[PDB]
């Protein structure tokens, strides 16, 4: 979508957008399982 | 010129300058400490002494360039021309 | 015969012939063939000598790398036993005692080598008397003693050290009072320019680091002991305090500038340590500390970069373990960090001339020798470049 | 072995004369003659003391392993460890 000025063309935005959103929960998921198997150190810099 | 054959000597490994060694046993140049380089200076111009005397035994028409007296610590280039004898101290490697 | 007819004949012209022999031999002579981490690298502890008496300071000799200077202060064994001792410890053979030994009546705790004398010790005591001891001499007392004049320091002295040319020496020495002086290393009898450090009118200086900057010697930065750093000329017209700098809320425990030189400058950065662990990686130029480093429970007591890595520095801390921090590597954790055994309260490091070892002090008195690995040693061309821009990011 | 090292070690240049003398000079093996094998071989076991000598007076735990001489008629080679004196007659090229 561009210039475009169809509200037609914004609600297909949208369903890109949910798409997006649906890669970015993923990009979450995988970056707070990194989280937590990385935590429990203590809470010093890095560790927290 | 002297300074040309100084810097050009310089530039081989393990070299300071250039040191040249008259037949009178002491080094016409000084590069390094006085005494060792004088004693030492005696004992190589006695010892090619013998060598030319060596050589001249059996090859009466021969002329000494070329020694290569190296040890497991460094090698030692002794060339003399008629007097000038020329020495350079440098690393086997 | 004598060296005056050698040079008319080498000014004489016969010498073509030679200059063809030597060019020739030395053509075919061009040609030469073959024939055929952070690890606790040694120790150092007296026991005569270093019975508690925890560690002040250290030092390696420029002249001669192998060699150190300790300090140890504290006297509470034993009131009879020696109050201040230095012990110089040297790298190139492994003994179980320092090679050589000194005294001093007062308690020794601040101590430096000699550049422009290679046999010389000076060190500064608790009682702020500037303390000679002359290696070449066999005895134990220091040769030359400064009077306790107010022209001299009177009160505890830290920052002790000999710069300048070989031909141009000055002992700058300040005391916790805030005076700075210089004497000559010959001569100590009287103090030949001396100034005490004050900032806006009516505020004297605790003065406790000081660190002068790569080459520069008119001008340099001192740590505070109420945890604020300034930067201080040594001479000029505005020989004093030069900027206020917020620091932390800790005193400062130790002070360095850049020890690096090869690429981009970096030596208007230095690294200061408080007493609540904040290390600031930061610059002279700017008045805000650009980094503050915060972990641990404990707090450091030295901070010294790298005399040859630009990010790499070491530093101390009161549990007993040792970090180092290469900031190319990373900002966020210490890139290597070990615990010496026994938990004890280290007090000093100094890293060698060479930047290939570290030292370290200690509670005890027992001095750790520390060898670092060769990939986190040594740094690289690109290192510099990535230091810059590290610095560029914020 | 003994005669494929001689081969060897001749026919890597067509030398003129090679033999091996393990013991301090006076060789009793020939490649062309007796006398001119033998007391020349002498002669250089004499220099070469002097030699290591001359290189133990600079420091005496120094020793020469090895040793040629290029002049401008022959070639002479030698690398003695402790009783190997090596023997080559050879042109200056």
């Amino acid at each position: 979508d561009g210039l475009d000025v169809s509200k037609e063309g914004t609600e297909a935005w949208e369903a890109a957008m949910k798409r997006y959103d649906e890669r970015i929960d993923r990009v979450e998921t995988r970056i707070t399982a990194r989280l937590r198997d990385q935590l429990g150190t203590a809470k010093n810099a890095n560790e927290m | 010129e002297v300074e040309e054959t100084l810097k050009r000597l310089q530039s081989q490994k393990g070299v300071q300058g250039i040191i040249v060694v008259n037949t009178e046993g002491i080094p016409i140049k000084s590069t390094m400490d006085n005494p060792t380089t004088t004693q030492y200076a005696s004992l190589m111009h006695s010892f090619i002494l013998k060598a030319r005397s060596t050589v001249r035994d059996i090859d009466p028409q021969n002329d000494l360039t070329f020694l290569r007296i190296r040890s497991k610590k460094n090698e030692i280039m002794v060339a003399p021309d008629k007097d000038y004898f020329l020495i350079v101290i440098q690393n086997p490697t | 015969l004598t060296e005056e007819e050698k040079q008319q004949i080498l000014h004489s012209e016969e010498f073509l012939s030679f200059f063809d022999h030597s060019t020739r031999i030395v053509e075919r002579a061009l040609s030469e063939q073959i024939n055929i981490k952070l690890s606790l690298n040694r120790q150092f502890f007296d026991e005569r000598w270093s019975k508690h008496r925890v560690v002040s300071c250290l030092d390696w000799s420029s002249q001669y790398p192998e060699l150190l200077v300790a300090s140890y202060n504290n006297n509470e064994d034993a009131p009879h036993e020696p109050d201040g001792v230095a012990l110089v410890w040297n790298m190139k053979y492994k003994k179980t005692t320092p090679e050589y030994v000194f005294h001093c009546q007062s308690a020794v705790m601040s101590a430096t080598f000699a550049k422009f004398h290679p046999n010389l010790v000076v060190g500064g005591t608790y009682s702020g008397q500037i303390v000679l001891w002359d290696n070449r001499s066999n005895k134990r007392t220091p040769v030359q003693r400064t009077p306790l004049s107010a022209a001299a320091h009177t009160h505890p002295v830290y920052c002790v050290n000999v710069v300048g040319t070989q031909n141009a020496h000055n002992l700058i020495s300040i005391s916790t009072d805030g005076k700075i002086c210089s004497w000559s290393l010959d001569m100590l009898s009287h103090p030949q320019d001396s100034m005490e450090l004050v900032h806006k009118q009516s505020k004297a200086v605790a003065v406790t680091s000081m660190s002068f900057p790569v080459g520069d010697v008119n001008n340099f930065v001192v740590g505070s002991e109420e945890g604020s750093v300034y930067t201080a000329c040594r001479h000029g017209s505005k020989a004093g305090i030069s900027e206020m700098f917020e620091g932390h809320q800790g005193p400062i425990t130790g002070i360095h500038c850049h020890a690096a030189v090869g690429a981009v400058d970096f030596s208007h950065l230095f690294v200061t340590s408080s007493f609540d662990w904040t290390v600031k990686l930061w610059t002279t130029k700017n008045n805000k500390p650009l980094y503050s480093f915060e972990d641990n429970a404990d707090y450091v007591y030295d901070v010294m970069w790298s005399p040859t890595h630009p990010a790499l520095f070491a530093c101390v801390d009161g549990m007993g373990r040792l970090d180092l921090w290469n900031l190319n590597n990373d900002t966020e954790v210490p890139t290597a960090s070990i615990s010496v055994e026994g938990n004890p309260a280290l007090n000093r490091v100094r890293w060698t001339h060479s930047g290939r070892e570290i030292a370290v002090g200690d509670s005890e008195g027992q001095i750790v020798i520390y060898d670092v690995g060769e990939q986190i040693a040594v740094p690289r061309n690109d290192e510099w470049a990535r230091f810059g821009r590290t610095l560029a990011e914020i």
